[PDB]
RNA sequence: AGACCUGAGUGUGGCAGGACUACCCGCCGAACUUAAGCAUAUUACUCAGCGGAGGAAAAGAAAACAACCGUGAUUCUCUCAGUGAGCGGCGAGCGAAGAGGGAACGAACUCGUUGCCGAAUCGGGUCUUACAAGGCCUUGAGUUGUGGCACAAAUAUCAUUU
RNA sequence: AAAGAAGGUGUUAGCCCAUUGAGCCAUAAACCUGAGCGCCUCAUGAACAAGCGAGUAGCACUGUUUGGGAAUGCA
RNA sequence: ACACGAGUUGUUCGGAAACUGAGCACAACGUUAUAUCGUUUUGUUAGGAAAGUGAAGGUGGUCG
RNA sequence: AAUUACCGAAUCUUUGAACGCAAACGGCGCAUGGGAGAAGCUCGUGUCAUCCCCGUGCAUGCCAUACUCAGUGUCGA
């Protein structure tokens, strides 16, 4: 090259192939059909979950500690067929992740409290 | 047989000089004076040591004569027990063959 | 009660095995609220018999998977991009190890002398 | 206080599931050995110190 | 043969020819980094009588170490004890310079089993080796039958172990008889030997 | 323009890293103790420290021992020999080797050089059930030398079809 | 009883039980067998005057190591 | 205390994402028998080609 | 479809040499692929902006390798 119009040399840019994607590394099959049951386990039945069943509008699960409230306001659609508007989610001193997750007020609480069983 | 052929050979040091005990291997002069080739006598049992240096002619007949014997001796069996190549066994001597395990080869 | 026996699980297609794992986490999820509200002891009760038949299901769906992809590789000169998931695992020593096509590798001169002075059988009498 | 990382907090509450009896039924089996559970840990006896 | 104009060229090492060429080639080297690969060997004639091939799995290094005796590291050259262990300069470490780059380079390079190295130049600071490498997982050297045993998993450091020529040389094992006796095979292979308090069983 | 040499950047295919560490290999390396004190010496070329393999490691195929009527790679054992060896404030103390009886043992081979040949080589493709010690193809490495043949167990080179 | 065997069983067991033999059955490769045995392919055994390892060895000084002492080995 | 059952709800609060300070020491380089060692903010790494960002323009589907 | 023993087929969370970057953070990337998507657009279906999940590639050194370069290194037109 020429033209060196700085005080040193720096490192001329080259012709840079892109990486070939890999065909599969993962040989296991994964249901996207039951990947929002692992999300949402069981619902509690205690004397502060069923208060908020009836007065505020808001269902109360055990879910697992690694969803966000994103993903189970998604899971809360497809297994059940209502429309989470507030999900205030809560680790517990035992371990667990416990949601309140209040409806939209197009849906009852406990219509959906009944089809699940509680 | 379980250990292959020794030369005897004499011992050092004049305190051992009357005594005599079993080599090596049979140097590559002992062997053609026993119309033997050298490369060929590994195969068939015997022991070669290329580094002993026949200093003379008494130690050098005693050895020939252990190769004469064990070649009187020995049996060799064919490659093909159906095409005899050489001077080899009949199949009435490669079916009596045994072996020794008299610990030295002797 | 309801068991999935393997011998009629391997007979089904890959779209009929994962409707069957949806049936079967959806009737595990709704034993998990009998678990939680009470629960008669026979209803709760079915939570083995469900869960170790999803296990039948996903080990016919995993070893389905493998057979139909160690079956993609092997089939030709595709087999420098094979994955190492499957690959044959040994011990890692044993697989940096010469194979014995090599490590019999032997010169012109080495040939010879085991051509021109074989190892005779013998005997002595 | 408030602040504990999420790691200390699930060592935390693995050890409140811990420091619950042997249940009953445990002292009816064959070849039983557990009368108490000699890990009861109190908070103000031991300190785990996380 | 060409051999063996080579050879008796890097005999007169101090003829004013060779004295010019390593001049320009120590300066050289002192201006790159402590281990350098090369293409080509410096020494063909004694790279190839150490073993390298112009094959594909082969490779040669070239590894600088410092010049002069050992410093005995205790703080501030303050040791305790008895009077005999008291010296700090003067001591001299047991191992050659020559093992020494050699055990540099395969300590570094993990993948490559190095066979022997050899001398190149001096400085007054500096001694350089060309350390011959081989790449064991390279197919041409797992086929090729008199280098293949470098593959097996018995030679992976070779250089740390004193197995080299080099390593050979300071264990002693250049001498076998009269003059070897106490460190055939190891010194500490004929310590334990000569030292264990054997019970024989009826005595 | 292009080449060669010496260096870069990415793509692709691989490998090293930690564990164990009883034994084993390389280094590093004490002191208490003993000498009725103590500094050489001893403990000990041991503990501790650092690095590295294996199912063993290391050694091993004579720049060997001998001084014989000679022996014949290494390793190990009993013995040599606690030595009319030797080392040592010649103090305390330390300390072998050759020979001989054995164990094992199909035990030997490969480069470099020299001489004669000179890419006959290696890797990648691909075709034969085949990542063939097979063909065929490749400037891709390589002539700044890969390979073959002969060199004391030798009687030598090429043909070829039996 | 070719079985006495040594464990169990409510109390000291050859006989209550398990055991304690000849042998039967089934085997991924590897291992072993006229270097087992065919076929294809591929190699090839036997016949018909030159030199051999150079910052190397040695030597000197120093350091260490050794039974190795006008210096055993090493640096 | 003991047994049993519960109890911690966040777009904005504290932290992180996302600052720099006293300092630390990864890469690079040197050293060391040995990295488990040193240098590494006085504007600032490394004998030291560590910028993969892109002004303006050329090429040809879109908005006045 | 007992149960037990054995083993060939699999599963194998978060870590750790720990290796995309960090770390008393269940934190954050750059490419790439898949997903879900109640706003829009579409003639309730499709499609789907951010947001949000999931897979894979990416530490560093080195060996081999098949393209883009640097050099008042030596040439050469
Ligand atoms: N009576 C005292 C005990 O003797 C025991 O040892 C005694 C023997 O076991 C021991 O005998 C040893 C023998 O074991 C060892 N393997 C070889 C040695 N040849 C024997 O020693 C024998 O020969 C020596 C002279 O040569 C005699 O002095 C000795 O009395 C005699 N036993 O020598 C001791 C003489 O009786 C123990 N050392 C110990 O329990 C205790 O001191
Ligand atoms: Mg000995
Ligand atoms: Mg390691
Ligand atoms: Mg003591
Ligand atoms: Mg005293
Ligand atoms: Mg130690
Ligand atoms: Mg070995
Ligand atoms: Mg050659
Ligand atoms: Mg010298
Ligand atoms: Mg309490
Ligand atoms: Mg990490």
């Amino acid at each position: 090259a020429k033209s060196y119009t700085r005080p040193q040399f720096r490192r001329p840019h080259t012709y840079r192939k892109p990486a070939m994607a890999k065909p599969s590394n993962r040989v296991t099959v994964e249901s996207k059909d039951i990947a929002a049951f692992s999300v949402i386990r069981y619902p509690l039945t205690t004397d502060k979950a069923m208060k908020k069943i009836e007065e505020n509008n808001t269902l109360t699960f055990i879910v697992d500690s690694r969803a966000n409230k994103t993903e189970i306001k998604k899971a809360m659609r497809k297994l059940y067929q209502v429309k989470a508007v507030k999900v205030n989610t809560l680790i517990r001193p035992d371990g667990l992740k416990k949601a309140y997750i209040r409806l939209s007020a197009a849906h009852d609480a406990l219509d959906t409290a009944n089809k699940i069983g509680l | 047989p379980l250990k292959a052929l020794r030369p005897q050979v004499n011992c050092p040091t004049v305190r051992h000089n009357m005594k005599r005990r079993l080599g090596r291997g049979f140097s590559p002069a002992e062997l053609k004076a026993a119309g033997l080739n050298p490369q060929y006598a590994a195969t068939i049992g015997i022991r070669v040591d290329s580094r002993r240096k026949n200093k003379s002619e008494e130690g050098m007949n005693v050895n020939v004569q252990r190769l004469k014997t064990y070649m009187s001796k020995l049996v060799l069996f064919p490659m093909n027990h159906k095409k005899v190549q050489k001077g080899e066994a009949s199949e009435e001597e490669v079916k009596a063959a045994t072996q020794d395990r008299s610990r030295f080869g002797d | 009660s309801h068991h999935m026996k393997i011998k009629d699980l391997r007979e089904k297609s890959k779209d009929d095995l994962l409707k069957t794992l949806t049936e079967y986490k959806k009737e595990l999820s709704q034993l998990r609220v009998v678990q939680q509200t009470g629960g008669a002891e026979t209803r709760l009760g079915r939570i083995r018999p469900i869960r170790k038949s999803i296990a039948r299901i996903l080990t016919v769906l995993n070893q389905n998977e493998r057979s139909n992809l160690k079956m993609f590789y092997a089939d030709r000169k595709l087999r420098c991009k094979t994955p190492k998931v499957l690959r044959a695992k040994l011990t890692h020593r044993r697989r940096l190890a010469l194979k014995e096509n090599e490590k019999n590798r032997k010169t012109s001169r080495q040939m010879r002398q085991a051509h021109k002075f074989p190892k005779r059988v013998y005997a002595v009498k | 206080g408030r602040f504990k990382p999420l790691a200390v907090k699930k060592k935390y509450a693995k050890k409140m599931n811990q420091n619950k009896p042997v249940p009953y039924w445990i002292r009816l089996r064959t070849g039983n050995r557990i009368k108490w559970n000699e890990k009861r840990r109190h908070w103000r006896r031991t300190k785990l110190n996380y | 043969g060409a051999f063996m104009y080579l050879n008796e060229l890097w005999k007169k090492k101090s003829s004013d020819v060779m004295r010019f060429i390593q001049r320009i080639r120590s300066w050289e080297f002192r201006h790159q980094h402590t281990v350098v690969r090369l293409r080509r060997p410096t020494r063909p004639e004694k790279a190839r009588m150490l073993g390298y091939k112009t094959k594909q799995g082969f490779c040669v290094f070239r590894v600088r170490v410092r010049r002069g005796g050992r410093k005995r590291p205790v703080h501030k050259g303050i040791t305790y004890g008895k009077p005999k262990t008291s010296g700090v300069l003067g001591m001299k470490l047991n191992k050659n310079n020559q093992a020494v780059a050699e055990q540099r380079l395969g300590k570094r390079f993990g993948n490559l089993r190095v066979l022997n190295s050899y001398w190149v130049n001096m400085d007054s600071t500096f001694k350089w080796y060309e350390v011959i490498a081989v790449d064991p997982m390279c197919k041409t050297i797992r086929r090729d039958p008199r280098i293949n045993w470098i593959v097996n998993s018995v030679h992976k450091h070779r250089e740390q172990r004193g197995l080299t020529s080099a390593g050979r040389k300071h264990r002693g094992l250049r001498h076998k008889g009269h003059k070897a006796s106490k460190l055939r095979p190891s010194y500490r292979a004929a310590w334990r030997r000569n030292n264990r308090i054997v019970f024989l069983r009826k005595r």
